[PDB]
RNA sequence: GUUAAUGUAGCUUAAUAAAAGCAAAGCACUGAAAAUGCUUAGAUGGAAUUGUCCCAUAAACA
């Protein structure tokens, strides 16, 4: 019994719009299925025309739950996207000041 | 971290209030200070979803309701029972009967006459001077035929 | 189902005009996407 | 006590299906708002070309409108994924059942699995295992049996010997109620897409 | 103007068509889930056991890539 | 020239008013009272009230609190309740909903707010 | 037929003095989310009384 690392999605698409949507509308299945998404990064253009990919940080995933969750993704998956999973690789004053109590 | 997040002021506002009107173990503020007239409903509610004219109008902000029929309708379907309350708020109720509580039925009706054709009415708590009240008021109340009553002022 | 995500309005604050064009894939399938000049079909070579 | 396991193989749609006239009208909302939201003959040759897209074949969203009945085909659908449904004989039953193989207790569910996509098809199909844990288990009787129901995705699949004696049949739902009437073998859509 | 109301009709119909096919795949989701803690359940009378070791979550599983 | 509450500094809304208006959205209906400080409701109208539904298309919405308003009005005209306070908040006054049901009431004469207490 | 389920709208042991509250959807909004504003949907297939029958349905026995 282990708990799964957290995976990234690069969701490369021709449009970044219809990527967007997707990023943001995944994110909104990964919310209601209570998957945090930390970060929604993106990156840049594939300079050769150009094309357009977004980061899709998902973290906190379970073995039967990864079954059915990246099954639905392909469904969900929509015209012409290309999709992608992998393992992924200034703290403020009261985050300091805790840190500081608890080292003290 | 379990319980998620109210992420809304409204909503904690509400639970909030809830909470201080419940009793507590502690010190408070508060302490020290038939079915076929349902199926009848829905027809109804049904025919006015239906007409597209009433969606046109709310859907341009422009509908309006007539309150002079909601004024009757809400005297005679549940508008005793907030005369109740007003009735317990000046404490009618506490006074001439010493605490004891009755429900009025009647809709009852008074109005004075000032000259003409214009009549005061006399609903709960409205304000009328001493003038207008000069001579006695019209008084309506749909007794019915073969029913003895008494008024009192 | 693809069509859930299919149709979404453009969401970039700024942006030109671009017209619908097809670009065929080598495996024979297309897709919708959005392109400034009036194009009509795209090829993948 | 008989030990069978069984494989319920899903393949992804290739092809998505085409959007509803409701879907095509919010489809021309969103571009006059993009036109409102726009900022600012090579139509002739634009137009040539678009003439020359329709006159070349391009890849049918569904390949079963010229086959229309190949079962046997890996692509039976496009829109809808598929599932391996071969014809088996047993001892004491002929029933049409979803891929069977004989497993042992020293055998993980995902070894037989493993086995269940290559021994029943012998082609050089690709599959993938997610999880450990089975979908399905159900038991009939004549002498008491039991059939493993597990769940795999075709990543991509080289069916070699489309005409096979068998009755092999790639079916998404239709083929699921009509070729397998008891609850045993018709329950399978409940872990089913 | 009209035609604007026009569109706005036309969003009643799309907008309610989005949230049944939300209900409708919410719907779905449970009956899936139910379905796979069903599949769960139903090894389980046959043998707790075996699940232990099932149960238990696959690492080498990912990465995997779809399109 | 009664007391009002005058405290609270630290806690939002104050309590130096007579009377409150509060208006509450729920997710189908809207709701509308005026309360004493002791807690007892004086005037109350809601849109679940069978004699407004049938004349209202729809519970929750902009004319239904704009008609809702113009209901209290008048049962508030009737119990003689002239002056009141409503706090909304700053989303919630921004809100065109309760700015037209604010309408409503100037129009009826009920007075939003009230006179600062004679000493 | 025996065991067993399942019967206000996702949820509620809301409601019999008035079919409610919450969850949920879409749109506007642009980092994403959330919030906010404008909007959308629905039920007692059913009787008991507290704070089991009942027929229907659908299963192991059958």
């Amino acid at each position: 019994d282990y708990e799964y690392g957290v995976l990234n999605i690069h969701l490369t698409a021709y449009d970044m719009s219809l990527a967007e949507s997707y990023a943001q509308y995944v994110h909104r299945l990964c919310n209601r299925l209570s998957i945090k998404v930390e970060e929604s990064y993106a990156m840049p253009t594939k300079t050769m025309l150009t094309t357009h990919e977004r980061v899709v940080q998902i973290s906190g995933l379970s073995a039967t739950f990864a079954e059915i969750f990246l099954e639905v993704l392909q469904s969900n998956l929509p015209e012409g996207v290309r999709l992608s999973v992998r393992e992924h690789t200034f703290k403020a004053r009261p985050e300091l000041e805790e840190l500081l109590a608890k080292l003290n | 971290e379990r319980l998620e997040k109210y992420r809304s002021f409204e909503r904690y506002r509400r639970r909030a209030e809830q909470e201080a009107r419940a009793p507590h173990w502690w010190r408070t503020y508060r302490e020290h200070f038939r079915t076929q007239k349902l199926l009848e409903r829905k027809h109804f509610l049904r025919e006015l979803r239906a007409n597209v004219e009433e969606e046109r109008a709310a859907r341009l902000r422009t509908a309006s309701i007539p309150l002079e029929a909601v004024r009757a309708e809400w005297e005679r379907t549940c508008g005793p029972y907030h005369k109740q309350r007003l009735a317990e708020y000046y404490g009618l109720y506490r006074d001439l009967f010493h605490g004891a509580t009755f429900v009025p039925w009647v809709p009852l009706h008074v109005a004075y006459a000032v000259g003409e054709e214009d009549l005061i009415p006399v609903y709960h708590g409205n304000e009328v001077t001493p003038t207008e009240a000069s001579r006695a008021p019209e008084v309506t109340y749909e007794a019915d035929k073969d029913s003895l009553w008494t008024l009192l002022f | 189902d693809c069509s859930r995500a299919s149709l979404t309005r453009l969401r970039r604050q700024a942006y030109a005009r671009l017209y619908p064009v097809l670009l065929v894939k080598q495996d024979g399938s297309t897709i919708h996407i959005r392109y400034r000049e009036p194009r009509r079909m795209l090829a993948m070579p | 006590w008989r030990l069978s396991g069984a494989l319920c193989l899903q393949r992804p749609p290739l092809i998505t299906k085409a959007l509803t006239p409701l879907q095509e009208e919010m489809a021309g909302l969103l571009q006059q708002i993009e036109v409102e939201r726009s900022l600012y003959l090579a139509q002739d040759l634009e137009d040539m070309w678009e003439q020359a897209f329709l006159q070349f074949r391009p890849g049918a969203r569904e390949t079963e409108a010229d086959k229309k009945n190949d079962r046997t085909s890996l692509h039976r659908k496009l829109d809808r994924n598929l599932v391996l449904l071969v014809r088996e004989k047993l001892g004491d039953q002929d029933v049409w059942m979803l891929p069977q193989v004989e497993w042992q207790p020293g055998e993980t569910l995902r070894g037989t699995a493993e086995r269940i996509l290559a021994t029943l098809s012998e082609n050089n199909m690709e599959a993938k295992f997610l999880g450990n844990a089975p979908c399905g288990h159900y038991k009939f009787k004549f002498l008491g049996v039991k059939v493993f129901f597990f769940k795999a995705l075709l990543l991509t699949g080289d069916f070699v010997q489309a005409g096979k004696k068998s009755r092999h049949v790639w079916a998404s739902k239709e083929e699921l109620g009509d070729y397998l009437q008891p609850k045993y073998l018709a329950q399978v859509r409940r872990f089913l897409l | 103007p009209e035609e604007s109301e026009r569109r706005a009709l036309l969003l009643k119909r799309w907008a309610l068509f989005k949230q049944q096919e939300h209900e409708m795949e919410r719907d779905a989701i449970r009956s899936m889930l139910e379905a796979q803690q069903e599949a769960l359940e139903e090894l389980k009378l046959e043998s707790a056991e075996l699940y232990a070791e099932a149960i238990k979550r696959d690492t080498s599983l990912f990465p995997f890539e779809k399109e | 020239v009664a007391r009002k509450e005058r405290g609270w500094a630290t806690v939002w809304p104050n309590r130096e008013f007579w009377h409150r208006l509060r208006v509450v959205k729920t997710q189908h209906h809207v709701e509308a009272f005026v309360e004493h400080l002791n807690g007892q409701v004086v005037v109350s109208a809601s849109t679940r009230e069978w004699a407004i539904k049938k004349h209202l298309y729809s519970t929750r919405n902009v004319v239904a609190c704009e008609s809702i308003g113009r209901v209290l009005a008048q049962r508030c005209l009737e119990a003689g309740i002239n002056f009141m306070v409503y706090q909304p908040t700053p989303w919630e006054a921004s809100s065109d909903s309760i700015k037209r049901l604010q309408n409503a009431m100037t129009e009826s004469g009920v007075m939003l707010r009230e006179p600062r207490r004679i000493y």
